[PDB]
Parts: C-alpha cells; sequence; structure tokens
C-alpha cells in the first residue's frame, strides 16, 4: 500500500493482512524515520499521533481506529472496486484548531448550554464516535439543500380543507389584500391558484423578481402550491380574518452560509465486525461460557438516613425492559463501603447476549435506592471488558432509569466497582446477517382456518393486551404469515425471544425480506409504537424511522417533540432516530428551530441524557446557516437576561428599574420569539410590564412588534416563569394538537387551542398571553367566591358584559359550549379533568382553556384522587348555566354539548391505538418520578378499548351525570385545601 | 398476498352518476383504512377518498359533494358512489389500503403500494 509522508515522499508499504495490524502507525513511524533524517528530527518536536487519509469521493475521509485493521475494509473495498491495487494513504499531522475554530466551539457551547467537548463524564469515545459521525448525514442535507425554498421556509400542508374551512370559500374565491409601500390593493383569486400565479395577475393589473410575504410576520407564501395549501391561508380562513401580505424582496439566500466542515469522514463503524465465519478477535458467538460479573464493593461519602441496616445489589440483564436473567448478592449491613468482592454468574450464555442489552445495578435496602446501567456490546460491536467505577442516580419503569449514562456527581453520589472477565484477544459481536439465501425454511403450508382465526384475532388487539405463552408462540410459529400483516409487527417482534442468538438470527432474516412492510401505508401510531421502550433492537427502530422518512414537515411538525423523547429510548447515541430528526431540522427552517429548543430544554433539565440532546444539538447548529445562528444567539442572549432579572425579582418599582435597566443596555433591537418563529418581538413596553400575584410571582412582559408591516399595535405577550416545569405542558399541548387535527379530519371544530409553551432552562420557560382572557376562579372572586361561596350566573353575566351585541353573545356561547366539550373530552382522556378553578381560563369571545398543566398532571400521577372525591372533568354548575337554563332536565345547547362532546369521543375511539401509545410515551418520559402499569392502563379504560360505540357513548353520558351530580363539592374541597 | 378487485366503471354522460365496488382478499379488512385512487390520463396516481376502519369518511377537495365511500365490512367489500360527475373526472379508479386521514403524507402523492390491481376505467363524455 503506497503512503505519502508529510516532503512529498512516496513509501510502498505492503498488505500485512488483518490480524492487529494496527501497528501500522508504529510501523510507518518507523519508516519514516528510518528512510528520512528529516523525521528523525521531527520526531522530537511532531505531535503525538498522526492522522490516515485517504479519497473516497474526493473528499478526504479519515480511518478513525486504533483497534484493527479489519475497520479499514471499506476503504479496501473501494480501492477494489476501482480496480487500483495500489492504495494511497496520506499521513497529516495533528494540527491544533485555528482560533476562528476555538471561537465558533465557544458560539456553540454557549447557544447548547452544555459542554460537548469535555470527557469528564464518559468512560469511552461513543460521543466522540458519534460527534464524528454525524457529519456524513450534516453534509448531505446541506448538499442536497435548495437554497430559496430554505431561506423562505414556505409552510405548506398537503391535506385536504376541512368540510367547515371548505364551506367558508364564499363565492370559489379568496381575497388577498397586496400592500407596496402606502399602496393597498385586494385581489381576488381561486384557491386552486399558485402564489406564483396570483403575482402574475396582480403584475398585469396594474421587475418581477418579488414575493409575497405575510404583513408583520417572517412567513413567505412561496413555492409551486396552491393557496389553500398554505398553513398561514388556512389560519386566516379559520379565524376569518382577511390576508394581508406585503410585496417583499426575497432574502438572501448567501445570509444561510454554512462554514466549511473541519473534520474529516469518519466512514463507519461496521467495519470491525465482520460474518460469522470471518470473525471465527474472536467471534462472540464462539465463547458458549456464561455471563459473569463480578462487584466488587459500594462507596459512598455520606450515608443517607432514609433506610440503613442491609443492603445489597441486584444484578439484571435486560433487553428492551425484558429482563433475561437477574442475579443478586448476599445482603450485607449499609455503611460507608461495601465489599463483596463475588462474582454474580447469570444463565445466559456470553454468545447470546444481543446488542443492545444492558447490564443494570440496582441497591436495595431493608426499598430500591440507587441504580446504573452500562451497555453490555459497544458502539463497535465489542463486548466490555476490564475495571469500572460507576457513579449511580439516586431515585427521589421510567425513561431515565434506561439511560446508559454516568451520574456527573462524582463527588457526591454512590460509586460502585465492577470487573467484566478480560481476554487475550477483543471479542466481537459478528455482523446481523448476512443473507436471507436459505430463507429460514419459510412456512408453505396454509394455516387452518381456526389459527388464521386466532392470529387474525391476536392482530387485531390492542397495543395494551398482554400477549399470553401460546399467543407469542402462534405469532412465532406463523412469523412469514405475520410479516403479511403490517398491524403484526410490534407483536410478531415482542414474541422475539432476544436471549437466543439462532431466534435473533431469524428474525433478521424474517425483517431483511420485508416487502409488504415496504409498500405499507404509513401509520404513525405503529411506527410509533416500534419505537417505545419494549424494542431495543437496533433494526426494528431503523424500520420505524425509514417509514417515518415518508412525512410532510407540518407532518414531523406535529409530532416533533414525540420523537424528540423517543430517542431516550435508544440504547446508542447514533442511532437512526437522531440522524432522521437532524436531517429534517437541516431540511426545514421551523422545523430546526423548534428542534433546536426542544433538545436545549432537555439538556438544560434532563442530566440523564445531557450529552447525547448535546451532541445532537451540535450537529444541527453546525448544518444550520449563520442567520439562524444569529438568531439563536440573540434568543438565548434575550432569555439569559430574562432569567436573572426574574432571579433577582422572586429574591425578593424595582421591576420598572431594571426592565429599564435591560432596554439601554445588551437587550437586542429584536428577537424571534421562541414559539412562534414567524413573530418578532422588538423593544419593550416597560410600563406595561408587572409581577403577577402568584406564588411563583412570574413575570408579565409585552413586547412591541419589531416588524414595520404589523397591521396592528398590539404587543406581544409573554409571560417568565421560574420553579415550574414547563417540558410537560409542552406535552400536554402537543397531544392537545394531536387530538385537535384527529377531530379536524372528522369534520369536527372544538375550539380547542393550545397556547404557546417553550421551556427554555432549569425550571424556566415562556408562556403565550392570550389576550382578552381571564381566569374563572377570579370571575369567580369578583362577586362571590373570595370566601369560598359560588354562584352560577356569574360566568353568564360575564360574557353578556363582554359581548356588545346579542349576536356576539350567540356566538360567544356557542364557542363556549364546544371549546368545554373539547376540552371536556381532552381532559377526561388524559386524566387531567380534575382541576381548580384557578387553571382555567375563558375570553371574552367565550373561549376555555385548561393552563398550569404541569401543576396538576404531578399530583395526579402522585395520587390518582382515589383517596378523595375525583369528577372526570371539569363540568362546573356555572358552565352549565353558561349553556342551558340549568333546569336539571335538559335545554338545546346541553343537548348540542352532549351529541358534539360523543362525536368527539367517539372520533378519539378510533385512534385509540395512537392515543394509547401517546400517552405511554408522555407518562414514561415527561415524568419525573417512577410510572408503572395501573396508570398506562388508564387511557384504554378511559377510551372504552374492546366495547361498542353506543356502550362507550353510554359511558361517556354517565362520566357527565357523575360531573353534573358533584356541582360545587369538588370545588369547594380544593378551595379548602388551597385556604 | 392482497388482492383487490375493482368493477362499476363504464362510460357516463356528464351529470351522471356511477357506483364502484372493489373487493379485497385481505382477511385483516377489518382493522384496515381503505381509499379510493384515480389516475388521470398522464396524470399521477392521487388518493380522492378515505375512509377508516370505524367507517369515517374524508374526501379530497375536488370531489368533495359529489362521491361517497362506503365499506362492509363483512363481504370485505369497498364502494364508492360517484355524483355529478364532470369531464375531468374521467380516469382510471383504484381502490388500496390508504393510510392516515390526518397525515398529509397520504394525501400528497403515489403512496406507492406494490399489490395495485387492473382497476376500472371510468369516462365522462
Amino acid at each position: 500500500i503506497e503512503f505519502v509522508l508529510p516532503s512529498p515522499e512516496t513509501a510502498l508499504l505492503h498488505v500485512a493482512g488483518h490480524g492487529n495490524v494496527e501497528q501500522m502507525k508504529a510501523q510507518v513511524w518507523l519508516r519514516a524515520l528510518e528512510t528520512s533524517v528529516a523525521a528523525d528530527f521531527y520526531h522530537r518536536l511532531g505531535p503525538h499521533h498522526f492522522l490516515l487519509l485517504y479519497q473516497k469521493k474526493g473528499q478526504w475521509y479519515e480511518i478513525y481506529d486504533k483497534y484493527q485493521v479489519v475497520q479499514t475494509l471499506d476503504c479496501l473495498r473501494y480501492w477494489k472496486a476501482t480496480h487500483r491495487s495500489p492504495g494511497q494513504i496520506h499521513l497529516v499531522q495533528r494540527h491544533p484548531p485555528s482560533e476562528e475554530s476555538q471561537a465558533f466551539q465557544r458560539q456553540l457551547t454557549a447557544l447548547i448550554g452544555y459542554d460537548v467537548t469535555d470527557v469528564s463524564n464518559v468512560h469511552d469515545d461513543e460521543l466522540e464516535f458519534t460527534r464524528r459521525g454525524l457529519v456524513t448525514p450534516r453534509m448531505a442535507e446541506v448538499a442536497s439543500r435548495d437554497p430559496k425554498l430554505y431561506a423562505m421556509h414556505p409552510w405548506v400542508t398537503s391535506k385536504p380543507l376541512p368540510e367547515y374551512l371548505w364551506k367558508k370559500i364564499a363565492n370559489n374565491c379568496i381575497f388577498i389584500v397586496i400592500h407596496r409601500s402606502t399602496t393597498s390593493q385586494t385581489i381576488k383569486v381561486s384557491p386552486d391558484d399558485t402564489p406564483g400565479a396570483i403575482l402574475q395577475s396582480f403584475f398585469t393589473k396594474m421587475e418581477q423578481d418579488f414575493v409575497l410575504r405575510v404583513c408583520g410576520r417572517d412567513e413567505y407564501l412561496v413555492g409551486e402550491t396552491p393557496i389553500k395549501n398554505f398553513q398561514w391561508v388556512r389560519h386566516c380562513l379559520k379565524n376569518g380574518e382577511e390576508i394581508h401580505v406585503v410585496l417583499d424582496t426575497p432574502p438572501d439566500p448567501a445570509l444561510d452560509e454554512v462554514r466549511k466542515e473541519e473534520w474529516p469522514l469518519v466512514d463507519d463503524c461496521t467495519g470491525v465486525t465482520g460474518y460469522h465465519e470471518q470473525l471465527t478477535t474472536v467471534s462472540l458467538w464462539d465463547c458458549d461460557r456464561k455471563f459473569r460479573v463480578k462487584i466488587r464493593g459500594i462507596d459512598i461519602p455520606v450515608l443517607p438516613r432514609n433506610t440503613d441496616l442491609t443492603v445489597f445489589v441486584e444484578a439484571n440483564i435486560q433487553h428492551g425492559q425484558q429482563v433475561l436473567c437477574q442475579r443478586r448478592t448476599s445482603p450485607k449491613p449499609f455503611t460507608e463501603e461495601v465489599l463483596w468482592n463475588v462474582w454474580l454468574e447469570f444463565s445466559i450464555k456470553i454468545k447470546d447476549l444481543p446488542k443492545g442489552a444492558l447490564l443494570n445495578l440496582q441497591i436495595y435496602c431493608g426499598q430500591l435506592l440507587y441504580y446504573v446501567n452500562l451497555l453490555l456490546i459497544d458502539h463497535r460491536f465489542l463486548l466490555r471488558r476490564g475495571e469500572y467505577v460507576l457513579h449511580m442516580w439516586q431515585i427521589s419503569f421510567n425513561a431515565d432509569k434506561l439511560t446508559s449514562a454516568t451520574n456527573p456527581d462524582k463527588e457526591n453520589s454512590m460509586s460502585i466497582s465492577i470487573l467484566l472477565d478480560n481476554y487475550c484477544h477483543p471479542i466481537a459481536l459478528p455482523k446481523h446477517q448476512p443473507t436471507p439465501d436459505p430463507e429460514g425454511d419459510r412456512v408453505r403450508a396454509e394455516m387452518p382456518n381456526q389459527l388464521r382465526k386466532q392470529l387474525e384475532a391476536i392482530i387485531a388487539t390492542d397495543p395494551l393486551n398482554p400477549l399470553t405463552a401460546e399467543d407469542k408462540e402462534l405469532l412465532w410459529h406463523f412469523r412469514y404469515e405475520s410479516l403479511k400483516h403490517p398491524k403484526a409487527y410490534p407483536k410478531l417482534f415482542s414474541s422475539v425471544k432476544w436471549g437466543q442468538q439462532e431466534i435473533v438470527a431469524k428474525t433478521y432474516q424474517l425483517l431483511a425480506r420485508r416487502e409488504v412492510w415496504d409498500q405499507s401505508a404509513l401509520d404513525v401510531g405503529l411506527t410509533m409504537q416500534l419505537l417505545d421502550c419494549n424494542f431495543s433492537d437496533e433494526n426494528v427502530r431503523a424500520i420505524a424511522v425509514q417509514k417515518l422518512e415518508s412525512l410532510e414537515d407540518d407532518d414531523v411538525l406535529h409530532y416533533l417533540l414525540q420523537l424528540v423523547q423517543a430517542v431516550k429510548f435508544e440504547p446508542y447515541h447514533d442511532s437512526a432516530l437522531a440522524r432522521f430528526l437532524l436531517k429534517r431540522g437541516l431540511r426545514n427552517k421551523r422545523i430546526g428551530h423548534f428542534l433546536f429548543w426542544f433538545l436545549r430544554s432537555e439538556i438544560a433539565q434532563s442530566r440523564h441524557y445531557q450529552q447525547r440532546f448535546a451532541v445532537i444539538l451540535e450537529a444541527y447548529l453546525r448544518g444550520c446557516g449563520t442567520a439562524m445562528l444569529h438568531d439563536f444567539t440573540q434568543q438565548v442572549q434575550v432569555i439569559e437576561m430574562l432569567q436573572k432579572v426574574t432571579l433577582d425579582i422572586k429574591s425578593l418599582s424595582q421591576l420598572k428599574q431594571k426592565l429599564e435597566n435591560l432596554q439601554n443596555s445588551q437587550l437586542p433591537e429584536s428577537f424571534r420569539v421562541p414559539y412562534d418563529p414567524g413573530l418578532k418581538a422588538g423593544a419593550l413596553a416597560i410600563e406595561k410590564c408587572k409581577v403577577m400575584a402568584s406564588k411563583k410571582k412570574p413575570l408579565w412582559l409585552e413586547f412591541k412588534c419589531a416588524d414595520p408591516t404589523a397591521l396592528s399595535n398590539e404587543t406581544i405577550g409573554i409571560i417568565f416563569k421560574h420553579g415550574d416545569d414547563l417540558r410537560q405542558d409542552m406535552l400536554i399541548l402537543q397531544i392537545l394538537r394531536i387530538m385537535e387535527s384527529i377531530w379536524e379530519t372528522e369534520s369536527l371544530d372544538l375550539c380547542l387551542l393550545p397556547y404557546g409553551c417553550i421551556s427554555t432552562g432549569d425550571k424556566i420557560g415562556m408562556i403565550e398571553i392570550v389576550k382578552d382572557a381571564t381566569t374563572i376562579a377570579k370571575i369567580q372572586q369578583s362577586t362571590v367566591g373570595n370566601t369560598g361561596a359560588f354562584k352560577d350566573e356569574v360566568l353568564n353575566h360575564w360574557l353578556k358584559e363582554k359581548s356588545p351585541t346579542e349576536e356576539k353573545f350567540q356566538a360567544a356561547v356557542e364557542r363556549f359550549v364546544y371549546s368545554c366539550a373539547g376540552y371536556c373530552v381532552a381532559t377526561f382522556v388524559l386524566g387531567i379533568g380534575d382541576r381548580h378553578n384557578d387553571n382555567i381560563m375563558i375570553t371574552e369571545t367565550g373561549n376555555l382553556f385548561h393552563i398550569d398543566f404541569g401543576h396538576i398532571l404531578g399530583n395526579y400521577k402522585s395520587f390518582l384522587g382515589i383517596n378523595k372525591e375525583r369528577v372526570p372533568f371539569v363540568l362546573t354548575p356555572d358552565f352549565l348555566f353558561v349553556m342551558g337554563t340549568s333546569g336539571k332536565k335538559t335545554s338545546p345547547h346541553f343537548q348540542k354539548f352532549q351529541d358534539i362532546c360523543v362525536k368527539a369521543y367517539l372520533a378519539l375511539r378510533h385512534h385509540t391505538n395512537l392515543l394509547i401509545i401517546l400517552f405511554s410515551m408522555m407518562l414514561m418520559t415527561g415524568m419525573p418520578q417512577l410510572t408503572s402499569k395501573e396508570d398506562i392502563e388508564y387511557i384504554r379504560d378511559a377510551l372504552t378499548v374492546g366495547k361498542n360505540e353506543e356502550d362507550a357513548k353510554k359511558y361517556f353520558l354517565d362520566q357527565i351525570e357523575v360531573c353534573r351530580d358533584k356541582g360545587w363539592t369538588v370545588q369547594f374541597n380544593w378551595f379548602l385545601h388551597l385556604v | 398476498q392482497v388482492q383487490l378487485v375493482e368493477s362499476g366503471g363504464g362510460l357516463v354522460q356528464p351529470g351522471g352518476s356511477l357506483r364502484l365496488s372493489c373487493a379485497a382478499s385481505g382477511s385483516i379488512f377489518s382493522i384496515n383504512a381503505m381509499g379510493w385512487y384515480r389516475q388521470a390520463p398522464g396524470k399521477q396516481r392521487e388518493l380522492v377518498a378515505h375512509i377508516t376502519s370505524g367507517g369515517s369518511t374524508n374526501y379530497a377537495d375536488s370531489v368533495k359533494g359529489r362521491f361517497t365511500i362506503s365499506r362492509d365490512n363483512a363481504k370485505n367489500t369497498v364502494y364508492l358512489q360517484m355524483n355529478s360527475l364532470k369531464p375531468e373526472d374521467t380516469a382510471v379508479y383504484y381502490c388500496n389500503e390508504a393510510g392516515d386521514p390526518f397525515l398529509g403524507s397520504t394525501w400528497n402523492g403515489p403512496p406507492a403500494f406494490g399489490s395495485w390491481g387492473q382497476g376500472t376505467q371510468v369516462t365522462v363524455s
């Protein structure tokens, strides 16, 4: 193999096989030193190590591996494919990064809030290798990037227009107002016309390099799509407002420039692992010995006083929340340092260990106190060996219990010392599957009719339905028949015995011939099921991601937070879901913005997955252009300074002085709103800001709009609060939006509107202010409710006062009925229906809201209200009096409310499966505490799984009746508890 | 293998009506949403009518108010009822397993199925 030394010297080496030939660094070093006195001189001045580069596709690649030459099989395969026997490898000096690179890295660190280059809490190079490996998708997305559409990021959907919106088009025409300087002209256009056609019509109705931008917002109506397919156009149609656009010059694509990538490409880590024949290094499948681990001891500087006098260690081998084997140590007195030095031998073979298996070490007292996880197979298909001293996590099913990260608090957490068996040669797990040539003896005989019926019934069941041993055996024995039905994939793969190598090989053969799945229609619930905690195998995840790859940008935006949370379920840092999220955030600007904020919140608040999300955020930030970087920097600056001011105020006219200090110093002239990238906030209306009379003391801030083209002088309401976790609020609001879309596809407009919520840091966040909205508790306290006495006419009189005319009042009543029904159904399904008046808001137009979901979500998870009087949802006598005449018999408005809520309940029951998987993900990810069964099953009990539509309708009517039974009792109890 | 056979098409005058039927050979028909696709001459195939396993119906904008889709899980057959036919409705109509109604990717373009049947020809003239 030809080598180029750094003096363009060409030294001809030879192919030295693949057995421990990574000493080629030393071999070439010695060859250069002997063949050149200059190399001998530079040996005293050169860096510690050098690099290997070659030409894959014109771009420089790097051999980033110091273990074996079998990893370098990719460059050899490329060289043979190109038919170039003498291969060229260049050595490059390990140049330190330049000052500009260091400054860019510091800027990225400031944006992320976590130091990705720190290696003080890692025992391997998985995160660094993930950083090196995320370059190729980033460069692929940057290369295949259309500059104009990326700069302008049109927001379009391909769904048909809703019936209530399709009817709203008066005469199959849409009025658009185009503003040019001070001139305003209204043009009538058909809903099936592209914006280019509208622009051409406007120009003919008197240069051509112009576009339509929404007045007062950073949204462009461009691209080749009908005007009715724009999300802002649909938003304006739904609200009945006029569509105002301005003729603006297109934004410069040069502002989205991305600086050149500084690292060479890293290839893949699958080179080290080959087929079973190639690896029989030592093949993992050759070792038939049982797995064994030594628990050396337990160390803790300060003993907790929670529980003592007895302690032991439990070692579990699990693959996707299924414990393959379980071993325990002899209990010992609970003191500062406990010593065992005992080998725990499991009944599972070493060859049968599946990739993604987790060694779960837990400390029990006498109940579970500390836990820590260790991935048995590392990212490079190698079994873990040697000493490991892991700092454990302290508990205060959960996604936090699956993390392979170590506790960063080295000086205060409990530490466990373990030992794993060592070997002379590294043990490498062979490749997943060479080829499905034998077909694994696919079944030929047709299933008996009764067995076919049993299999169909098993497939038709809900995701939460447990599978018996007979059910699993039937699913596996007829796997090739179950492939024809994509709905059976989660159940088919739940019946796989992952603790046997041969069964895993059969499963890999089975999924190597997936065609019915490939052409199958994209089902969101099924794919999210395949990404849950119950699937730790990489190939099932890849299948789910490749199905997700056919989504559109709006569809991804609907489920972006859920996928970000599901990244936690990935056993390894460099997963297909991470690549998919990075690619879709680099493709679209809105997706990138929301992904940045969602990921930064998790970095700030979740220590278990800080490093992985930090690496993903680094990849995205390097991918995006400099305009996005500047906007992110401005947003982070304003967020940090508002956080500091919130801290100072919470420590205690002072707010006015501090806001004046901010406005004249370091406050950016304009910043993008984190929960609405299309809106830019400018100066701060200090004379309107205040501090609300709440226990958390949030900041009521109002910013002026930074766009001069805005049609209104209305400010931008922003609430900054500290001491509450807004992540649960974001999850609840996202699920509300998903249910709103589900109702939309069934011609149901429940008037349920979620507000803007973004968590910006540790227990801080930003809340959108809904204008002209007040709280039901305040409405009561205006007349009666300060002392606890309650009246029914207060809400009706308040709505009557805010309505100038009778038609406005009737519209307000209709909106109140629809919003109340929608929120009742949504909160009953989600289990957050038992709230107090202080967390329910209402506008002057009648719309109803539920706020502060984090306050009630944790309380309901901890208590479930089984020890109190729980109501399914807030159907308060004031609501009934607003709806009907409160005659306790019926009313046309009450009948309409009952009908629409039953319709919404049946609509949600139509997508029970997706709702169930969303609820499960929400519980296991968004809950700081530990959940289990009987809590996940709440949704399948509330969604009335396995019952008729009439039975479900009767059940929901019974829930309404029991709400009507307890009129003021629950509200009075809440008042007494709070007071 | 899932097999679908479409029937009911033919020549009809403008303003007329037609009723298509299609029988599916998939025995899990009960839990699968189905939809009707049409391929205009020199045009890509597009979903026009969507029905869920429960029975909720969603239609494309062009065919809204004139097309009605129904299913019978007992006979594993899906019916599409056309009213007030217009010349642009002339296309080859197909039925298959549709997708998610609220997903925009389903309404986007060809759903990349590999089990398309023969279809039926509808001509309005």
